[PDB]
DNA sequence: ATCGGATGTATATATCTGACACGTGCCTGGAGACTAGGGAGTAATCCCCTTGGCGGTTAAAACGCGGGGGACAGCGCGTACGTGCGTTTAAGCGGTGCTAGAGCTGTCTACGACCAATTGAGCGGCCTCGGCACCGGGATTCTCGAT
DNA sequence: ATCGAGAATCCCGGTGCCGAGGCCGCTCAATTGGTCGTAGACAGCTCTAGCACCGCTTAAACGCACGTACGCGCTGTCCCCCGCGTTTTAACCGCCAAGGGGATTACTCCCTAGTCTCCAGGCACGTGTCAGATATATACATCCGAT
């Protein structure tokens, strides 16, 4: 058989079945969504890495990710994303 | 007696038709041949995946459409409706492509 | 403040129109700590089971969920030995519009129909899925000696 | 939160916390990766994905369709003030362009 | 060997792109200028795509090389991988 | 018509509406309650659980969150309890 | 009888003078005050290294000089010599700053 | 110790000098307000990132390196001030 | 070579090979770093530096000065066609602009 | 105190190689330091990305050569590749 | 086409001052030697997918013609900007004093890497039915010559 | 201001096909449990430079007036895009056929990391002197009104 290749298809589909329970998605649209998720992951991770390097640290904590989100996302996408991430981290820890 | 539309009313219909669709506007074989010619200029005896040529076509068409939008704005700036080579040159120069 | 008015209104509703088989009240001097009592559902192997639990209110209410914890323990896939409860209303899909009556009714309804998708104690859920009679007899054995 | 349940469900997410943790740790970003970075990153990614998908589904519904296609993604992205700014140098394949005819060109 | 294939980008094929760009009227000298700028763009992208191909020690230009070159030039493309 | 006092009670704080906001689902509630449920709750409608993230983003960056047609009625017909609020 | 230059020659003289030098054309104190005002709009109780203000002034003056070059090109394109606000708006649009 | 309406400190002669360095011979009368708006927008965009960089470090002074990092992040590299 | 001199002298460079090796190793670029990568990178950096310095010194001599100031670096960078393309989006502090005036603005003959 | 590393002395050596008479002021040397750091970061990042693309875990000299070919324009790229190849060949023996 | 003032710019000389080029102490980072293990280079095999060729049919390209609308040049008006002068404002420079916060050192405790056994989440392959594409006929709606 | 003929676009109903969504088998990547070295969190002290104030020049900003030259509206000519009909060209689709090279697997060896020891290259600090800026006085190029 072919070698295994990972993707974000099932998670994007699970997210889609929450906002719109009665809507499907094409294969090309799923490819575009996977590319978008990969691109944003790379952007945020790289900004966090540089941010941690500037302060002579060795760890990428949630603070570096928060500041990277603040730097990268536009006006209020940043506010809402920071709120969601803080909510998720607080819910995970306790 | 034969019915003719005034010059300009069939251009707007085409504008409305082609901004509502998503297909590619260049024929596939001539573009593929041009891509192969440029590539064989770079390195001899090359092979292409079909997806490679399709991606190149997508990118080229998007670039040309954007350049034509900027060219149209440049033409309208000088109180014209006809786009001319100087409009393309000015748009490219301001965008920083040729300086 | 606002949370005080909210909890007083909740207590007034609870006193005027109490639900069926659930009784809640302020256990301590402060209104933040509460005690609740639940009777086992009629169509269940939990007959005659009375359960006491504690309610701890977070400082910001109702924008954050309350903490309900069993004083005793029950043999259910969604309840561990410490008394924690695994219900989506409690933590995941909590909304400020919900009231104490709704969450207590949901907790009571959990006993009739267990949730096997994400149980707190996987082994007892697997035992129940293997055979219903064993799960019923074990639950009855625990509840005939510890519930009362 | 209580243990003995999946990390993606402890935080109430759908995107994988473990996969993102591995990708952060193996991606040549920093020497060490904290325990709370993957949860935050997965939350941000899921928020962005849901935000785009809601508008895409609305655009699909406005056409009496029931399936999202790249044209609907382009329509959703380019009509939003912040999503257009975030994805400004990005080209969506087979997405077309927004209808926009300058008012000077219209007949008078 | 192939030669003089830039004339396969015909006049109607450029008029369609102009129409999608929202252009009502076009002069007669536009087509040669468009062909020249398109040739420059294609050379710029294909050079880096072939460079990526040669580094990997392959003899075929995969779509991922084109995606990587486009991202390298600030022209990120969605739909073909990456 | 004129809404009644009981019908104009916020379902979150159980008090009178101050600076009401109406979601695209025609559910009205207090502005402080809306901000608190956006920041600390799941960022939806507290009643029907309709996702209102994009609507919030669109309307709060131009100071258009607050309902104005009904705010005048609330502030005009019932002055005393708004004053003590 | 008093001597005065025809309108335009002193402008060219200033063009030649200010393109030969490298100093900063904005007075330092007003720019420092404006930077401090914007910063306190962002975060209160902030202090500024002098190097920070100097770097900000360098960047802003370079940006404005480039924008004025583009504006001059846009103005000349329309068969004019005065730069007008529409030239600035078109230059900003084509560069993608305002879109 | 607040500051108010300081953008008027970017006087008309300064804008004329900047235009002269840019190669402009004749200037309209409404250029100055447009230039003031553009300058304010650019300053806000740069200073926001500078302040974000300085708060991530738990500092209270905006160093030159924060400004340089913000400028590089925006696509406008600046030489001669470090890094 | 003899494997007895300094690494920069063994490779024939003036830029440090050991420092570049450390910067590549500690910079979070890859898990492993080869043995000949720092030499290649140092050679490229030194070549670019020498080119820019030569052009700047030529400009300074033409200006009757014996000290390169940022204006001379700006002149050297902007006059060249390859360097100006490599450093197109870069700003030089205290560098100024090249003198040019559009032919339309010049006086009529 | 603290020790800060910089490319000042090597830049001065190269300058005295090309122009034995001209000096260099402080601001020009700072600009040269910034330029060297910027080019180092560009080439190193491109090489790391090339290594990641091909599922490698090392940066050899051919990754650096390909990064140089990608970044620098034509004649600059050719000359830099020649210089690097010469340096590596002279160093290995 | 000249020619005179008149003004601004470029050239040669003295001088003096602070930044550049060099020298010295020292200490921290780079060089030398050695050992262990996995990463990558090489040889071989399989089978996917790339290239090449034929025949047909028909959608798109190429060519020509008539003409109307738009590009471009010439004129006239008047208003807004350039140039110059006198006056008012606040930038720039120096000098002094104070303290808030950046920077460095020492302890130590908790967080993150590493390793081994284990199992269920997610991936690959199969299958089927419904959504969307297409065709054909009719209703709806801009367009333009003629009043 | 309008009526109407010719033409393009939108609506609606029926048929069909292929690809999106669900199911099954399985392998490997994530989970859990335990241990250990060190990163960074915190307290304390130093001392650098960022901030605030005061007084004096005098340079840059401001306000006003005159006039001219450039922006803008208008008219006229002509020619070059546009819309439509016809003919020629080759794109596109379905098909078959061969083989190149991409992708996976197994084996081996040698190249790089990690550790310890040692020493000298480069950094910080201190000092002299000369390259460049400034003041002052001519020489010359250039501009503008008048012939
Ligand atoms: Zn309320
Ligand atoms: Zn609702």
């Amino acid at each position: 058989k072919r070698s295994r290749k990972e993707s974000y298809s099932i998670y994007v589909y699970k997210v889609l079945k929450q906002v719109h329970p009665d809507t499907g998605i094409s294969s090309k649209a799923m490819g575009i969504m996977n590319s978008f998720v990969n691109d944003i992951f790379e952007r945020i991770a790289g900004e966090a890495s540089r941010l941690a390097h500037y302060n002579k640290r060795s760890t990428i904590t949630s603070r570096e990710i928060q500041t990277a989100v603040r730097l990268l996302l536009p006006g209020e996408l940043a506010k809402h994303a920071v709120s969601e991430g803080t909510k998720a981290v607080t819910k995970y820890t306790s | 007696k034969p019915h003719r539309y005034r010059p300009g009313t069939v251009a707007l219909r085409e504008i409305r038709r082609y901004q509502k669709s998503t297909e590619l506007l260049i024929r596939k074989l001539p573009f593929q041949r041009l891509v192969r010619e440029i590539a064989q200029d770079f390195k001899t005896d090359l092979r292409f995946q079909s997806s490679a040529v399709m991606a190149l076509q997508e990118a080229c068409e998007a670039y040309l459409v954007g350049l034509f939008e900027d060219t149209n704005l440049c033409a309208i700036h000088a109180k014209r409706v006809t786009i001319m080579p100087k409009d393309i040159q000015l748009a490219r120069r301001i965008r920083g492509e040729r300086a | 403040h606002m949370a005080l008015k909210r909890i007083n209104k909740e207590l007034s509703d609870l006193a005027r129109d109490p639900p069926a088989q659930i009784s809640a009240g302020p256990v301590g001097d402060d209104m933040f700590h509460w005690q609740a009592t639940i009777m086992g559902p009629n169509d269940s192997p939990y007959q005659g089971g009375v359960f006491f639990l504690t309610i701890h209110f977070p400082t910001d209410y109702p924008f954050k969920p309350p903490k309900v914890a069993f004083t005793t323990r029950i043999y259910h896939p969604n309840i561990n030995s410490n008394g924690s409860i695994c219900l989506d209303i409690l933590r995941s899909q909590w909304s400020p519009a919900l009231t104490i009556s709704k969450v207590l009714l949901s907790i009571a309804s959990l006993l009739d129909d267990p949730n096997p998708d994400d149980p707190k104690v996987p082994e007892i859920a697997r035992i129940y899925k293997t055979d219903r009679d064993k799960y019923n007899r074990i639950s009855r054995e625990w509840t005939q000696k510890y519930a009362m | 939160s209580a243990k003995a349940c999946t990390r993606s469900s402890r935080a109430g997410l759908q995107f994988p916390v473990g996969r993102v943790h591995r990708l952060l740790r193996k991606g040549n970003y920093s020497e060490r990766v904290g325990a709370g970075a993957p949860v935050y990153l997965a939350a941000v990614l899921e928020y962005l994905t849901a935000e785009i998908l809601e508008l895409a589904g609305n655009a699909a519904r406005d056409n009496k369709k029931t399936r999202i296609i790249p044209r609907h993604l382009q329509l959703a992205i380019r009509n939003d003030e912040e999503l257009n700014k975030l994805l400004g140098r990005v080209t969506i394949a087979q997405g077309g362009v927004l209808p926009n005819i300058q008012a000077v060109l219209l007949p008078k | 060997v192939l030669r003089d294939n830039i004339q396969g980008i015909t006049k109607p094929a450029i008029r369609r792109l102009a129409r999608r760009g929202g252009v009502k009227r076009i002069s007669g000298l536009i087509y040669e200028e468009t062909r020249g700028v398109l040739k420059v763009f294609l050379e710029n992208v294909i050079r880096d795509a072939v460079t990526y191909t040669e580094h990997a020690k392959r003899k075929t230009v995969t779509a991922m090389d084109v995606v990587y070159a486009l991202k390298r030039q600030g022209r990120t493309l969605y739909g073909f991988g990456g | 018509a004129i809404p009644s006092l009981s019908e104009c009670q916020c379902g979150i704080c159980m008090e009178i509406l101050v600076e009401p906001v109406t979601l695209p689902c025609n559910h009205t509630l207090c502005k402080p309650c809306f901000q608190s449920t956006v920041e600390k709750a799941s960022l939806c409608c507290p009643f029907c659980r309709r996702r209102v993230s994009s609507w919030t983003r669109y309307h709060t960056r131009r100071n258009s969150l607050v309902n104005v047609e009904l705010w005048t009625i609330i502030q005009k017909h019932y002055p005393r309890e708004c004053k003590l609020r």
